[PDB]
């Protein structure tokens, strides 16, 4: 949610 | 209150029960005075040290800080903290 | 914040903490509990210094973020015979093998 | 080995880090890490029923979370759908932590260096880790075969 973190370019 | 560790040299380690009680076969093995033929005094002095850092850090909330171990006692320590189970 | 510390005489080694606003007089009162020696026939030194019993074990050099639990502040202890007080003497632990091959 | 038995073994490491934090909540990982230094990790349940793992690391603009998924039988780190899910994968979660640490040991991309003990773990497994820092060859090392049978059981240098 707002405390997570997705992998990104 | 205290209990003495001989090492193997000779040297004599004065400790807190409670802290040498840290390992099960000193806790088996219990008195007040314990000899170990087997370890030498620089790893049973690193023992020591490692009974203060487990009853320190046992339920505390402060971050626990690592434990140095250098190369050159790290096979000798891995041997006396099998034989002490700690 | 308290303060790990080797008291260290001959090949004898005490394992004991105190709090670094602790005098150094209530230190040899922890080893007079010890070894069965008052205080006034103790001497103790951070490596050559001689300490003061109304100094702080913060004022004598032992600060908490030095004297931790996995690497405690080294002091030495003699005591006093007869007439005079014996020179510090502290016996070396042994010393490490050479390493194998493969490390 | 079939995957639940692949899985099983990859758990079984899990527990024997201690940084395993088990059923710990996302703001009670971020009350543990909020003074910690830039870097420092940890693994909890995920809250998640999509999810088994989460890691928990503390970075320079605070603490975050980052869920670890479990698809054919390896775990890797949560990204984009596709767009980047060709990436590192390992049958144990313990080495996909331990590829990462090492990863980072020269000086968005994750970022680990030491972990969250929940306990100061034993003197045997201290040394085990010192051990694995060093060499990897336990069959060159002088110790009894009970306890080169001990540092198989966990070879990760985290």
């Amino acid at each position: 949610s707002f405390e997570y973190t997705i992998l990104d370019p | 209150m205290y209990v003495k560790l001989i090492s193997s040299d000779g040297h004599e380690f004065i400790v807190k029960r409670e802290h040498a009680l840290t390992s099960g076969t000193i806790k088996a093995m219990l008195t007040n005075e314990v000899n170990f033929r087997e370890i030498p005094s620089h790893v049973l002095s690193k023992v020591c040290m490692y009974f203060t850092y487990k009853v320190r850090y046992t339920n505390s909330s402060t971050e626990i800080p690592e434990f140095p171990i250098a190369p050159e006692i790290a096979l000798e320590l891995l041997m006396a903290a099998n034989f002490l189970d700690c | 914040m308290d303060v790990f510390l080797m008291i260290r005489r001959h090949k004898t080694t005490i394992f004991t903490d105190a709090k670094e606003s602790s005098t150094v007089f209530e230190l040899k009162r922890i080893v007079e509990g010890i070894l069965k020696r008052p205080p006034d026939e103790q001497r103790l030194y951070k490596d050559d210094q001689l300490l003061d019993d109304g100094k702080t074990l913060g004022e004598c050099g032992f600060t908490s973020q030095t004297a931790r639990p996995q690497a405690p502040a080294t002091v030495g202890l003699a005591f006093r015979a007869d007439d005079t007080f014996e020179a510090l003497c502290i016996e070396p632990f042994s010393s490490p093998p050479e390493l194998p091959d493969v490390m | 080995s079939m995957q639940a038995a692949r899985l099983a073994k990859a758990l079984r490491e899990l527990g024997q880090t201690g940084w395993y934090w088990g059923s710990m909540t996302v703001n009670e990982a971020k009350e543990k890490l909020k003074e910690a230094p830039e870097g420092t990790f940890l693994i909890r349940d995920s809250s998640h029923s999509d999810y088994l793992l989460t890691i928990s690391v503390k970075t320079s603009a605070g603490p975050t979370n980052l869920r670890i998924e479990y698809q054919d039988g390896k775990f890797r780190l949560d990204s984009i759908i596709c767009v980047k899910s060709a990436l590192a994968a390992f049958d144990s979660v313990v080495h996909l932590i331990d590829y990462y640490v090492q990863m980072c040991k020269d000086k968005v991309h994750l970022y680990l260096t030491k972990p969250l003990y929940t306990s100061a773990p034993s003197l045997q497994h201290l040394c085990r880790l010192t051990i694995n820092k060093c060499t990897g060859a336990i069959w060159g090392l002088p110790l009894p075969t009970r306890l080169k049978d001990y540092l198989e059981e966990y070879k990760f240098q985290v």
